[PDB]
């Protein structure tokens, strides 16, 4: 029946106005509120504001007042949120929800958020393509466990995704686990690969991790030694 | 304002699950609960198995005969008249076990020699093989908390359906050499695991 | 013949208190049989204007006719009539309101200017009751009525007064900080009474046609 369609995911450089569209169908656009909320990746949501298409009245949260601007067009039954001035911390998925849960009592006169939208992924990082910086995770005595050691290499400061890691040119696949990358405050990415191997092969078997970064055409081979 | 929810709740399948949402003057105000499955848009909890009961300073959401599809992230929400702001709760990662629990294994790698020779210092703390997928990571430098230059990933499914998480902490070669030891302290279901690396 | 109000006060009975209405249905009475203790009175706190005058006039009436002055379904198409309920007037465990009044709230994010009236054709003198809501905080007022400079105007050839509600934090009575103030007038036969407002009006759902003699 009722649904909210949202503009697709846009990627922008910091400092640029990014606008998200939210269109309503199956109900008379003038009826209910439309709220906007945002969810930082892996975190909770934060309410941002709301606008009523019938009156055009808007209301913003304290953290979001000033830079966000919310408009509407009754003719096309679409509501807009404009994100003037982008910065890295605004990278998040942004939802639009209509307030269709009609309040029952005057005591609590607040329409609840009944139907939501698919979600728009806004990605802002800038950052030019940069080659990975590999630092082997050398096994220490505490990493040795008797019959099985713990060693790897660290892929640090790279942009963009993706990067693939292999060990001994793909011959060593047992005990291998490559972790997903994290976005540092510098704007660059870093991940780690760990290989679980018998502590007997140390100082005898040679361990090399292969790091491939296609976007910058950087291949790194690196020995991991005790 | 500042509604508070638990980081994680674990319930065995077919049992009962309760989620607590604490704040001031919830009283007359109703609390809207939203359910967000991973990678999905949250949906409003409408309501036999689902039922709420608010009393005074705390609102509670209860799920009866928990199912695998019920498992998600739960979010309470209340409008604060004075602040004029809609307030969202912090969040609850409810975990219907369906899989034997496990305490994480921690691996902490020291800054490598060639990163030290490149004028950088990064500690790699690897958290693996755990269930449910929710931990709190705390770094230490000679038993003193460090809350700068820390980056932690959200847990994700491993090769064996268990979860894995990682956390970094960037230094200069001077900060790494200026302390006797550095510690990575993980917490999971009350239990706490600490791993330490030293410049020797 | 008395009226046997019981635990109900005149103000509670005259307005349609939910736990009141279960026991009253008379047409020709002369006395009161009432207890001033309002166990069942103004379930919403406020002031009943010219109350003392109103008890004298109600006392000893030959006829008592209750009729729909403004039908709730037809009179207010551009306003909401179903959300004016409160726990202060709860009945049988469910929030309720006066059986003879109506709490208009916003519809579709708008509270249009309202203009409605009754031309007294009943040939009998009519009792018209209305209230003006005074909310506790500005945010509740904005949510329910949108306009922040609300006005209520009641005009007739015999009665003319314009109310301007204000936002006030008053000590908690029946778990309610806000107040409605209650006002009344008597409509001469052949006279018209006009209500004009942009919010905060407790409209008359039911009016009473009477003859004192
Ligand atoms: C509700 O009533 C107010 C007050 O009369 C209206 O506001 C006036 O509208 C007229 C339009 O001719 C203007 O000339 C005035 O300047 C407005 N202000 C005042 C103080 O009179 C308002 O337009 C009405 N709204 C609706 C929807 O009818
Ligand atoms: C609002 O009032 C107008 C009269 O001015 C009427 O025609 C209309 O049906 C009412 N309702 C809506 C939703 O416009």
């Amino acid at each position: 029946q009722v649904q909210l369609v949202q503009s697709g995911a846009e990627v922008r450089k910091p400092g640029a106005s990014v606008k998200v569209s939210c269109k309503a169908s199956g109900y008379t656009f003038t009826d209910n509120y439309i709220h906007w909320v945002r969810q930082a990746p892996g975190q909770g949501l934060e309410w941002m504001g709301w606008i009523h298409p019938n009156s055009g009245a808007t209301k913003y949260a304290q953290k979001f007042e000033g830079w966000v601007t919310m408009t509407r067009d009754t003719s096309i039954s679409t509501v807009y949120m404009e994100l003037s001035r982008s910065r890295s911390d605004d990278t998040a998925v942004y939802y639009c929800a209509r307030a269709g849960l009609e309040p029952r009592s005057v005591d609590y006169y607040f329409y609840g958020l009944d139907v939501w939208g698919q979600g728009t992924a806004v990605t802002v990082s800038g950052a030019s393509t940069k080659g990975p910086s590999v630092f082997p995770l050398a096994p220490s005595s505490k990493s040795t466990s008797g019959g099985t050691a713990a060693l790897g290499c660290l892929v640090k400061d790279y942009f963009p995704e993706p990067v693939t890691v292999s060990w001994n040119s793909g011959a060593l696949t047992s005990g291998v686990h490559t972790f997903p990358a994290v976005l540092q405050s510098s704007g660059l990415y870093s991940l780690s690969s760990v290989v679980t191997v018998p502590s007997s092969s140390l100082g005898t078997q040679t361990y090399i991790c292969n790091v491939n970064h296609k976007p910058s055409n950087t291949k790194v081979d690196k020995r991991v030694e005790p | 304002s500042v509604l508070t929810q638990p980081p994680s709740v674990s319930v065995a399948p077919g049992q009962t699950a309760t989620i607590t949402c604490g704040g001031n003057n919830i009283g007359r105000k109703r609390v809207d609960w939203f359910q967000q499955k991973p990678g999905q848009a949250p949906v409003l909890v409408v309501y036999e198995r689902f039922s709420d009961s608010n009393s005074g300073t705390t609102a509670t959401l209860t799920i009866s005969r928990v199912e695998a599809g019920d498992e998600a992230d739960y979010y309470c929400q209340v409008w604060d008249s004075d602040s004029d702001h809609v307030v969202f709760g912090g969040g609850t990662k409810l975990t219907v076990l369906g899989q034997p629990k496990a305490a994480p294994s921690v691996t902490l790698f020291p800054p490598s020699s060639e990163e030290l020779q490149a004028n950088k210092a990064t500690l790699v703390c690897l958290i693996s093989d755990f269930y449910p997928g929710a931990v709190t990571v705390a770094w230490k430098a000679d038993s003193s908390p460090v809350k700068a230059g820390v980056e932690t990933t959200t847990p994700s499914k491993q090769s064996n359906n268990k979860y894995a998480a990682s956390s970094y902490l960037s230094l200069t070669p001077e900060q790494w050499k200026s302390h006797r030891s550095y510690s990575c302290q993980v917490t999971h279901e009350g239990s706490t695991v600490e791993k330490t690396v030293a410049p020797t | 013949a008395p009226l046997q109000l019981g635990n109900c006060s005149i103000a509670g009975w005259i307005l349609g208190n939910p736990e009141c209405e279960s026991l009253f249905s008379k047409e020709s009475w002369s006395y009161i049989a009432e207890t001033p203790n309002s166990e069942n009175g103004t379930c919403y706190p406020g002031y009943f204007a010219d109350y003392e005058e109103l008890r004298e006039q109600l006392s000893s009436v030959s006829s008592f006719e209750r009729f729909e002055i403004f039908p709730k379904e037809s009179s207010w198409p551009n306003h909401t009539v179903t959300k004016g309920v409160t726990a202060s007037c709860s009945h049988n465990g469910k929030s309720s309101f006066y059986r003879n009044l109506l709490w208009l709230t916003e519809k579709n994010g708008l509270y249009p200017n309202l203009s409605k009236s009754y031309v007294n054709n009943k040939e009998k003198e009519v009792l018209v009751l209305w209230g003006v809501h005074h909310p506790s905080n500005i945010e509740d007022q904005r949510a329910i009525y949108h306009t922040e400079n609300a006005y209520v105007s009641v005009v007739s050839s015999h009665y003319s007064r314009r109310f301007t509600p204000e936002i006030a934090k008053r000590p908690k009575v029946r778990d309610q900080e806000g107040r409605i103030n209650y006002y009344w007038t008597l409509l001469e036969p052949g006279d018209t009474i006009i209500f004009e407002a942009n919010g905060n009006l407790i409209a008359p759902w039911y009016a009473f046609a009477l003859s004192r003699g």
